[PDB]
């Protein structure tokens, strides 16, 4: 569905899920993400045809753990984790 | 619109600190943080302040003061600037201030004080902002989603410490 199920087993150049591990602090510079380190945010990239590109079509949430003073706060986080691909 | 962080002697904030701000364990550390700016509907929100070792700001402490607005120490203190009747010097600044009181956590005659500010609208739609939040409001309720956003427009500011021992 260009997802990792197809796309992981079909490497190729047209537009597909590709595989990326993000670290919030290293990669991204959000320092006040206290846990995960990072996650597998994955992107989408690859040739469409016939002017689109290739785009974000499934799109998950992140739990995460953050801090306001001293309280602990869980969260879950939209719009983290690239699950599918679209040419549009 | 520009921005400046200073140390005072005490909680009058008179008098700024020449030098290096020089602190002793057990001691209060006076900061303020103002803006020159042209547009009224501009303000910010002190959202982060911590001490470190390390001039890099992007570098990991444990010795956090204020974290997302609320104050995570327990000896922060917020002082009044928009109070009628109790002038302040320099009309043309907005400011914010606050004090901590200095622990021992370092073994180090250096510190760094690392603060970040992020930019917030005073009245409602003019601008491209969320709207400001106190640090009494934060503590009651304060989300990963707005504080996702209040971090796109940001400010850092750094100034150093030096940590004298006594008995």
């Amino acid at each position: 569905a260009l997802d990792a199920a197809y796309c992981f087993r079909n490497v190729q150049d047209n537009c597909c899920l590709r595989p990326l591990y993000i670290d919030f602090r290293k990669d991204l510079g959000w320092k006040w993400i206290h846990e995960p380190k990072g996650y597998n945010a994955n992107f989408c990239a690859g040739a469409c045809p016939y002017s689109p590109r290739c785009r974000s079509q499934d799109l998950e949430p992140l739990t995460i753990v953050y801090y306001v003073g001293r309280k602990p706060k869980v969260e879950q986080l939209s719009n983290m984790i690239v699950k599918s691909c679209k040419c549009s | 619109a520009t921005f400046n962080m200073e140390l005072y002697n005490t909680d009058l904030f008179l008098v700024p600190s020449p030098g290096v701000f020089s602190v002793a364990e057990n001691e209060h550390v006076y900061v303020e943080v103002s803006v020159t700016k042209a547009d009224q509907d501009l303000g910010f929100a002190i959202q982060t302040c911590f001490l470190s070792p390390y001039s890099n700001p992007d570098r990991m402490s444990d010795y956090t003061i204020i974290e997302n607005i609320c104050p995570k120490d327990d000896s922060v203190k917020f002082y009044s600037s928009k109070r009628v009747h109790f002038p302040i010097p320099h009309a043309e600044v907005d400011k914010k201030r606050f004090s901590f009181l200095f622990k021992s956590v370092f073994n180090t005659s250096l510190l760094f004080l690392h603060c970040e500010l992020t930019l917030c609208s005073r009245k409602k739609g003019s601008l491209k902002l969320p709207r400001c939040v106190t640090p009494d409001d934060a503590c009651t309720s304060l989300d990963a989603t707005m504080i996702w956003t209040m971090m796109q427009n940001k400010k850092t500011f750094t100034k150093p410490l030096a940590v004298v021992l006594q008995h």
